[PDB]
């Protein structure tokens, strides 16, 4: 603060009469009761007055301070003071107790200090009380917390302190501050070593929670200052060897110059801060002083040890190496170096400097002790007990529990937890401390929790907390009367517990974050869910919008948009575009932005600072986009494993287990949805069938015991969707016809789309053993054939309905024949005809996307049995486009074909010229390139433009704006997975129907004719 | 390039729009011949597939590669029906 | 020529210690001229040979460290026998492994009970090894003898000096072959008793290299320079601790150049080192470089600087001191003499060199009282003894830490200011409150101590020599039987006399009885052995990769026939499907009246978690060795893992790839031995395939056979809480429960029939430094080491002293603080202290 001064004589000049330390938009002010700084014209000489007058004002301020604690209620004195003061005021009360406390014991007066320690605890009770105030402003908050972070440790050591006199050594292990009335000064003592406290403003800063390693490593660094010798800690990573030297600093009220050491770094460089730490008399510790060179080190000894020197005789004036005068030394000079041992750096310090530094090795920080301290910070009591059970919980449930990438039992979420507990304790103060935490741990892990897992962590949960027999959860009646009403709305959505419990903890983690994701396999309905919890506060209140784009589908460049290389003008990003109309208070839209793709290290960096409690989106252009209350960020991830530990414990992560909603929900959602299609006896009919081979036994889990190595890997429920979209086809005839079906003729049906679904994926030898096992549970099998005879070479015929033998429709001869264009009917391309012709002809539903994917060995006809059903189509009904994808084709490539193949528009939707329901094969589908994070960006566009029939326009005019092309079917081949080959992701699988092409055991049927 | 060429039989936007009509007219009088004596004048999106089987016939991929090269085991793996596709004579160690 | 081979077979196990081929051929000329002249050509011949050895090993040795001195005339030895028909490469190699890589579930059961399992794979390789020049193998029938009910076997193992004395059946024929027998006399004595390998090998150095070899040459500084002219520095090599510049000044006061230039080389030091050495290079004088190391830019510039071309004065001689350093420059190494500086590391030694140096006259004077001088040799004392712990290893010290001078200088420096407060204030003896010098001498020293459990042993080393009877004038510290028996007192001066100190220390026995550092005399045979095998694992790095090894197999065939004999005996991979329904059938803890199944048992759980891991590391061992057969056989191109794993195999080491993953984690079990390591596999696997099949978990669990130990035990520390809920009174919750931890003391495991009620029964933990009596703790048997422990029976006790040991329980013997599994009760009531055994190493080892 600059203040106008000499205004009647001598003007222009200025006075400072307020020191300002600005933490964010708040400040601590510490005016300068007289001593008033008159800024004279050269600089130095008014800088060197003001370090003065301010080591002369906290003196006098301490000095007054020290005198007003003893006869003031703590919470009166602490809010009065400046931060640093209460932190001296508190430790001198404390001090004061424990040397009175003692004295008593001395001269025998018995529970003396139980009287004392009674006095520290109300102290304590206090300060917790006022954390519970929540007063306004950073700096406050960081002032209580300090406080807190000490009185903890005051209360701890003074509760186990056991000495009978003030002279014991325990007592004087012990930091102990106290201000001497007789040479009147304040004086901090540690062990034998007096130091007079430096009255260097620190201000309010955040002081590390005091371990009773600290209180040993305190001592040591202590004892090398009274010696003269250097200290300096050696310890692994995240010690935090640095705040532990500076909080020293801060007990002693003496700045400290953090210098952060590298390679770049010189022994001029190095001699510079030297000369500044024994000119000035103030502490410089070296962060990360081993990644010096070596070479500078031996430089640096010399200027070290002739520092030791001086310091060592009480040389007022010492000689510096490179120095032709003689510099004053201060006689408080400490310089210390935090090292780092299995070096990630440079070798071992030189033989020179080992002698000068006595070393501090410093253990990980025990994370009983972080927590009861953050415990108390929050406003809990009887932290001890808590912090225990609460560590305990975290350590042991990590060990217990599947090593899942979505769960985080370090301290992370540790905090975390504790701020939740926290904004639960202070509004509900009467409830049991016990309770408060007990759910506030529940609520917030459950949700993270896999199926497996839930009943491992209900039983920790049980064993810890055994006094708390229930909780009640959060009943939340507005929206879980919502949810079955909605649902029944539409014809293919059934309503279980798991699934609609799973709704409700999404809600709940929506309404306290704004970046919850979405974590599960493939098919666990987490699509639905979105669309559900959504549609139900859509009715209620506010309504809620969702956009689907997939990040991994677009360049990372062009997502949120870049400089443009060519006239030098910026490009619209597409998430930049999407984010700015989303991020707008006009009619309550509180539009969700999900992200489809697979979250991985590159894309959410740039989107990192969104996530964090900034909620500001940079684009690196200068602009920073403000995130509006309304407007929210999710992302339907499978995995989230190629993510970093820290950006997932920002997000609300849910996690859909399989077993939420299961394959028997969506067969009986299937189910359902043939009774409003106007058919209920037919789906009466197919219900007792499909119940009987796949929930009552269950066929899929004994299939794949009794079948090994399936030439593509698939899930259950993928499995059971591939059922019915094949079982839907079947009877899509008898649809157009009104023709009901007697239950033996169904059963043909469901056993064919079972074995070509479930079965299909098999090879030769597989395919036995597939239909042996429906001999052996009593399906309707083909009872005659020849040997090595299969239920797939079958089908279930229009007309009549049994097992017919599939014969492939007689070649006629195409004219003039060149053998290598010639493809003839085989037995191969009937079967893939016939599949292709059920997949493609359904109309388009939630099960199927109108998209058949067929696997096979290399050369093992999928291309040509392609090009054999993509002919025979009528011009003008269908047309037919066909790309190859290749380890080149990169997401723009194949964007770009399917963007100009299909250029005819109805208003907003894209469709192929005229109306011809264009089918696109992609032969070689596994081709493209495969990243080091197992996710392949083309085939992630793919799945986004079956799924949701659409992706994002990349011309530069247009960004942020959806591109549907109305009618489209996909027809994948690919040679199938193993031998280094690429598999397709899990999440592109289930859009597709899938099934496995053979070589013939018999070509004779092919060449035969030619 | 030449592993595409040899699948797929063409090249996506090898040569201009307007260079196609040009070529596929030439292509036609063989075509309508080739075709049992068809003797109609083609469309331009049918006449392309005739073209396109015609270039196979007649273009021939000779590819000469060192087994011993690490990269040739890549490439394999790299480019599918760059091996699988055309025939391998393999040239053995030189007799007596 | 094989003497040239042998030196830059050294260059492989440090850098420092290559030699030039330019170097060679000055000692091989040098050695021609200087050797004695015959008139037989023969023995003119024989005489250059017998000097030329001597005169290189001489050169070499002294640019050798002292762990290495050993290991290169061993190498040097077996390079001279391989040369002839004596040796053949697989015979080295056999020396080396002596069947480590044999597993005792392939080859014979041991039917001996006074061997180790160890020993009896060790006979074993011997049994079917037919060495070089012999149709059937030497020690066939060997196993067939020792089994044999002849004391003469058991005597020849359990003597403490077994190679000095003759083979108690096999005698007669080892003196037969002159050449071999030597070396297969030293192979039986590596198989049997290992733990004397270093002093056989000078048994079996001398009969090949002649006696002049096994004495101790130590070079005086003379000598070095005597050697040295102007144009070759002197290089010194510092191990840490060590200071030879004093030494060079000592030796220049004879020559006159006392006052000589030193420069300290770091940057921007290059300027002043030109300077000086340009003053040198004319005028003449010594030139001492420290710490050149650090300086690396200017050894390259020294090297052409120092050479011949630039005029040098013939006084003139260059001293580089250096600590050893990788990527220093080889041009320089190849001009100047090596010299290695060693501390001699003998207590006495140890103790001279302190009262030597840092202790003066002025320093036994700053306090000026008797208890001031009686403390300094205390600290000094134990500082000296607590450096010779690190000797013996893991159990010396669960980690090594280099305690420099500095920490008894500070630890002394802060005596006088604490004494001086006493001093101040008017039996003459102050109040010196050994509370607070237990603690800060075991703060500035407890600076390099990261162990929880290496400081708990120091602060015991604190209360047993800083306590308040040191004052007085009878108490002697240990009075040890070393040779009848010496003192080890703090030494009287009335008149305090440095002098007086000194002449103390030279009574000191130069040999150190183990009895000293509270060890028992079995501590000296695992020391010898530490010694021994880091002697081995150096020569094996060294070793050839040559395919051709002899006796009609190569190197790659050895390989093939262990990757081949491994598989076989690999277990069948677990079907994750399948263990999951074997999982859910299993019983809980109290099985008849619990009623409950499946993954929600805290055993349950935790078995199917490491049956997952057992496989993951099965599947990738499998994987592996597959590649092996396939790469040398030439069906796949050599990965860089598979090449390790290759070579690994051959020299009976585990693969890297099987021990640690790429990430840096534990991912199977730490064996040093391929063959031990296989056996554990094949054991671990069967607990756990036992248990897993089975519907009853093990009676007697083997703690050892998990992969994460501290979770079983949480493991069943939930067990017993889930059990207790009911019970009162109080509730049990896992926090505030702790393990109750009880030794059964049964004359046999096989008495226990039924599982305990709420514990679990862990056996197979071996007690290290001392056995278990049935009484407690008790001293243990000579030559008798890793005594095994009784059925251990632990619990939890719900939370709610002395004479009562908190032993740690270790996964490996290797002690850190990662592989404490937990601390175990043991009663200890009987005469002897809880302290007396912490400084005897107690502990329980898993592995070995
Ligand atoms: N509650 C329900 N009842 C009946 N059917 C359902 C239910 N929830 C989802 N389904 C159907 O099951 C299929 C699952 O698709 P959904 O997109 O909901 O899952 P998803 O987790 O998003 O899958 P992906 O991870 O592949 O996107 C859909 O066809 C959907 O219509
Ligand atoms: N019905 C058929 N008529 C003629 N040839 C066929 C037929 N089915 C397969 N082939 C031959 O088998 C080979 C299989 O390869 P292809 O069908 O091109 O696709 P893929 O190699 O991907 O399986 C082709 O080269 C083709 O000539």
């Amino acid at each position: 603060t600059f203040e106008s001064a000499k205004d009647k004589k001598n003007p222009a000049l200025k006075q400072i009469t307020q020191i300002q330390q600005v933490i964010g938009r708040n400040e601590e002010n510490i005016s300068l009761t007289g001593y008033y700084v008159k800024c004279e014209g050269n600089i130095e000489d008014w800088l060197k007055k003001l370090e003065q007058n301010m080591q002369q004002t906290l003196k006098d301020i301490a000095s007054a301070a020290a005198q007003q604690v003893f006869q003031v209620g703590l919470k009166e004195f602490v809010s009065s003071q400046a931060s640093q003061i209460a932190l001296l005021g508190l430790q001198i009360l404390w001090t004061s107790k424990v040397n009175e406390g003692l004295e008593r014991l001395s001269r025998n007066e018995r529970n003396a200090m139980d009287i004392k320690r009674n006095e520290i605890k109300e102290h304590m009770n206090i300060l917790s009380s006022m954390c519970l105030e929540d007063l306004n402003g950073a700096v406050e908050r960081t002032k209580v917390e300090t406080l807190v972070t000490i009185q903890v440790h005051q209360k701890d050591i003074s509760m186990d302190l056991k000495c009978k006199d003030v002279n014991d050594f325990e007592w004087q292990k012990q930091t102990r501050i106290a201000w001497k009335t007789d040479i009147d000064e304040c004086i901090i003592s540690i062990t034998d070593w007096d130091s007079p406290y430096s009255y260097e403003f620190l201000g309010a800063k955040e002081r590390l929670c005091i371990t009773p390693l600290t209180d040993r490593c305190y001592i040591t660094l202590a004892q090398a200052m009274s010696m003269y010798y250097g200290g300096a800690p050696a310890g692994p990573a995240g010690t935090g060897k640095t705040e532990t030297v500076k909080d020293l600093g801060r007990t002693l009220g003496v700045f400290v110059v953090v210098t952060n050491c590298s390679d770049q770094h010189r022994y001029r460089d190095m001699a510079k801060i030297f000369k500044g730490l024994v000119q000035s008399g103030l502490w410089g510790c070296f962060d990360e002083f081993n990644r010096i060179d070596l070479e500078v080190l031996s430089v640096v000894a010399m200027q070290v040890e002739s520092i030791t020197t001086a310091r060592k005789q009480h040389m007022k004036k010492f000689m510096f190496p490179e120095e032709e005068i003689e510099i004053e030394l201060i006689p408080t000079v400490s310089y210390f170096i935090t090292m780092n041992p299995g070096y990630a750096g440079r070798q071992e310090l030189p033989e020179n400097l080992k002698v000068l530094f006595r070393g501090v090795s410093m253990m990980v920080p025990d994370r009983e002790i972080i927590i009861k301290v953050k415990l108390a910070s929050v406003g809990y009591l009887q932290i001890d007990l808590l912090a225990k059970k609460f560590n305990v919980l975290y350590r042991l449930c990590e060990e217990q529990l599947s090593k899942q990438r979505h769960y985080d039992f370090g301290l992370r979420n540790i905090l975390s937890v504790l701020r939740t507990a926290g904004n639960t304790k202070r509004q509900e103060i009467k409830s049991d401390e016990e309770m408060l935490l007990m759910r506030s741990l529940r609520d917030m892990n459950l949700s993270k929790l896999v199926a497996d897992d839930i009943p491992l962590f209900n039983g920790l949960l049980a064993d810890i907390f055994p006094k708390l027999k229930e909780v009640p959860k959060k009943l939340y009646p507005d929206v879980e009367k919502k949810i079955p009403e909605e649902i029944n709305a539409e014809s293919y959505l059934i309503n279980t517990p798991s699934f609609q419990l799973k709704i409700i903890q999404l809600y709940e983690t929506c309404l306290v974050r704004h970046g919850f994701m979405l974590v599960g396999p493939t098919g666990s309905g987490k699509s639905t869910i979105m669309k559900i919890l959504t549609e139900v506060l859509t009715k209620l209140g506010s309504p809620h919008k969702i956009v689907i784009m997939n990040p991994k589908a677009i360049t990372a460049e062009q997502m949120y948009g870049v400089k443009s290389e060519i006239s030098d003008d910026w490009i619209p990003g597409v998430f930049s575009t999407i984010w700015a109309k989303s991020n707008n208070r006009a009619l309550k839209h509180t539009t969700w932005i999900t992200c489809d793709g697979p979250v991985d290290a590159i894309w959410i960096e740039n989107l990192n600072t969104v996530l964090d409690d900034n909620k500001i989106l940079t684009l690196a252009n200068g602009e920073r986009i403000a995130m509006t209350e309304n407007c929210k960020v999710v992302f339907e991830v499978e995995n989230l494993n190629n993510a970093s530990p820290a950006t997932v414990s920002r997000c609300g992560q849910v996690y859909v287990s399989p077993t939420d909603l299961g394959y028997e929900a969506v067969i009986e959602g299937w189910i359902r949805n043939r009774k409003a299609s106007g058919r209920a006896e037919e789906s009466d009919k197919l219900g007792n069938i499909l119940r009987k081979y796949l929930i009552n036994m269950r066929f899929i889990e004994l299939q794949s015991k009794e079948c090994k190595e399936p030439m593509m890997d698939t899930s259950p429920v993928i499995s059971v969707i591939n059922i019915l979209n094949l079982l839907t086809g079947c009877l899509q005839y008898f649809v157009q016809t009104q023709r009901t079906l007697s239950e033996q003729e169904y059963e043909k049906f469901i056993v064919y789309s079972m074995a070509w679904a479930i079965g299909g994926i098999y090879e030769a030898q597989d395919r036995v053993r597939f239909h042996e096992l429906l001999l052996a549970k009593n399906a309707p099998i083909p009872q005659k054939g020849k040997e090595n005879e299969t239920v797939f070479d079958y089908y279930v015929s229009q007309d009549y309905l049994d097992w017919k033998i599939c014969s492939p429709e007689e070649w006629v001869p195409p004219q003039s024949l060149q053998f290598s264009q010639l493809l003839l009917p085989t037995l191969d391309s009937f079967r893939a005809e016939m599949l292709l012709n059920f997949i493609l002809t359904q109309p388009k539903s939630h099960t199927c996307s109108n998209s058949a994917l067929l696997i096979g060995g290399s050369g093992t006809a999928k291309t040509s049995s392609v090009l054999l059903y993509c002919n025979k189509f009528d011009p003008q009904k269908m047309l037919f486009k066909r790309t190859n994808f290749s380890s080149a084709t990169s997401p723009f490539m194949f964007q770009s074909t399917i963007e100009a193949e299909c250029d005819f528009k109805v208003g907003k939707e894209f469709a192929p010229p005229g109306n011809k329901m264009m089918t696109i094969f992609i032969d070689d589908m596994s081709m493209p390139f495969v990243n080091k994070w197992g996710d392949q960006i083309t085939l992630e566009l793919v799945r986004q433009l079956i799924e949701t029939g659409g992706f994002y326009m990349l011309d530069k005019t247009q960004r942020g704006n959806q591109r549907k092309m109305k009618n489209l079917q996909y027809i994948g081949a690919m040679n199938h997975p193993g031998g280094g080959r690429n598999d397709i992701p899990n999440r592109l699988k289930r859009q597709f129907f899938i099934f496995n092409m053979i070589l013939p055991l018999s070509i004779e049927g092919i060449y035969g004719p030619i | 390039y030449i592993n595409m060429v040899l699948s797929t039989g063409e090249i996506p936007n090898l040569l201009a729009k307007d260079e196609r009509e040009v070529w596929l007219g030439d292509i036609s009088q063989a075509y309508c011949k080739e075709k049992n004596l068809g003797n109609i004048d083609p469309p331009q999106s049918e006449l392309w597939t005739y073209f396109v089987d015609r270039v196979r016939d007649n273009f021939h991929i000779m590819l000469c590669f060192s087994p011993v090269g690490q990269k040739f085991r890549e490439r394999a793996r790299k480019f599918p029906a760059l091996f699988n596709e055309c025939t391998i004579d393999w040239f053995l160690p030189w007799p007596e | 020529s094989a003497i040239y081979f042998t030196m830059i077979e050294v260059s492989l196990v440090n850098w420092m210690y290559n030699s030039s081929l330019e170097q060679f051929l000055k000692l091989f000329i040098e050695s021609i001229d200087l050797s004695e002249k015959a008139q037989l050509p023969s023995n003119r011949v024989k005489n250059i040979i017998s000097f030329l050895t001597f005169h290189v090993y001489r050169y070499v040795n002294r640019g050798l460290f002292e762990k290495d001195k050993i290991t290169f005339i061993l190498m040097m030895a077996f390079k001279i026998l391989t040369t002839a028909g004596t040796i053949s490469s697989g015979d080295v190699s056999l020396f080396l492994k002596s069947g480590d890589a044999l597993d005792i579930k392939s080859e014979r059961q041991k039917q001996i009970s006074y061997l180790e399992d160890n020993q009896w794979l060790n006979i074993l390789a011997l049994s079917k090894h037919t060495f070089s020049g012999q149709t059937l193998p030497f020690f066939k029938e060997l196993p067939d003898l020792i089994s044999r009910s002849e004391n003469q076997w058991r005597n020849w193992i359990d003597k403490n000096d077994p190679e000095n004395f003759p083979i108690p059946d096999f005698a007669e024929s080892i003196n037969q072959e002159k050449e071999i027998g030597s070396f297969i006399s030293l192979c039986l004595v590596r198989s049997l008793r290992n733990d004397r390998t270093l002093i056989a090998t000078q048994n079996f150095i001398s009969n090949v290299l002649g006696k002049e070899f096994t004495d101790p040459i130590s070079y005086p500084i003379e000598g070095i320079w005597q050697e040295s002219s102007n144009m070759d520095p002197v290089l010194f090599l510092l191990s840490a601790g060590a200071d030879p510049t004093s030494s060079i000044d000592e030796l220049a006061k004879k020559k006159k150049k006392f006052p000589c230039e030193k420069v300290s080389m770091g940057e921007g030091q290059e300027r002043v080192a030109r300077q000086v050495i340009m003053k040198g290079f004319v005028e003449g004088g010594w030139v001492i470089l420290q710490n050149c190391h650090l300086g690396l830019k200017f050894m390259e510039e020294i090297e052409t600087l120092v050479s011949p071309i630039n005029q040098i004065h013939e006084d003139f001689r260059l001293w580089i001191t250096c600590e050893q350093h990788p990527k220093f420059p080889l041009g320089l190494l190849q001009k100047t003499l090596k010299v290695t500086n060693e501390p001699p590391k003998g207590l006495k030694a140890g103790l001279y060199k302190t009262f030597t140096t840092i202790i003066t006259q002025e320093f036994i004077d700053k306090v000026d009282h008797s208890n001031w001088r009686s403390l300094i040799f205390t600290i000094c004392f134990l500082h000296s003894i607590v450096i010779e712990r690190k000797k013996f290893g893991p159990l010396g010290w669960c980690v090594p830490y280099e305690y420099n001078y500095s920490d008894l200088e500070a630890s002394l420096l802060y005596i006088e200011k604490y004494l001086t407060n006493l001093m101040s204030t008017p039996h003459n003896l102050p109040i010196s409150m050994n509370v607070v010098r237990y603690m800060i001498c075991e703060v500035q020293y407890g600076g390099r101590i990261t162990d929880d459990l290496d400081r708990e042993l120091f602060i015991t080393y604190g209360e047993t020599y800083l306590k308040d009877g040191i004052f007085g004038n009878d108490y002697f510290f240990y009075d040890i039987m070393v040779d009848q028996k010496f003192k080890y007192r703090i030494p009287q001066n009335p008149s305090a006399e440095l002098i007086k100190y000194q002449e103390y220390i030279a009574k000191v026995p130069t040999v150190d009885n183990p009895e000293v550092f509270g060890l028992h005399s079995n501590a000296d045979l695992t020391f010898r052995l530490k010694e021994s095998k880091e002697m081995i694992n150096t020569v094996m790095e060294t070793r050839p990769k040559d395919s051709s090894v002899g006796g009609g197999k190569t190197r790659e065939e050895i390989v093939q026939d262990k990757a081949k004999d491994m598989l076989k005996n690999l277990p069948p991979d677990y079907n994750d499907v399948e263990v999951r329904e074997l999982v859910s059938k299993l019983g809980g803890p109290n099985p008849k009246t619990s009623t409950e199944r499946g993954m929600t048992v805290p055993l349950n759980i935790f078995l199917y978690q490491e049956v997952t891991r057992m496989q993951r590391v099965i599947g990738l061992v499998r994987k592996t060795l597959q590649d092996t057969i396939l790469a040398i056989d030439g069906q796949i191109i050599m990965t860089p893992e598979i090449l390790e794993a290759i070579n690994a195999i051959y020299d009976a080491k585990v693969p890297n790839s099987w021990l640690y993953d790429p990430s840096g984690a534990e991912i199977s079990w730490l064996l040093p031995n391929l063959g031990s390591w296989s056996t554990s596999l094949s054991d671990r696997n069967k607990q756990l395939n036992d248990w897993l099949r089975s519907g009853q978990r093990p009676i007697l669990f083997w703690l050892t056979g998990f992969f994460n130990p501290q979770g079983f035990l949480t493991g069943m520390k939930q067990e017993v809480t889930r059990n207790h809920k009911k019970k009162d009174g109080e509730a049990w919750s896992l926090d505030d429960v702790v393990y109750s931890t009880t030794v059964k003391e049964r004359e046999k495991e096989k008495d226990i029939e039924q599982p305990p009620a709420e514990g679990v029964y862990i056996k197979g933990l071996y007690l290290e430094g001392c056995k278990w009596s049935k009484n407690g703790l008790d001293d243990s048997d000579p030559k008798k080491i890793f005594a095994d422990l009784p059925i251990l029976h632990v619990s939890a006790i719900n939370k709610k002293m002395s004479n009562t040991y908190l032993c740690p329980v270790y996964k490996y013997p290797k002690r850190t603080d990662k592989y404490l599994i937990f601390r175990v009760g043991l009663p200890c009531e009987g005469s002897n202290n809880p302290s007396h055994w912490k400084l005897r190493g107690v502990a329980l080892l898993c592995s070995t």
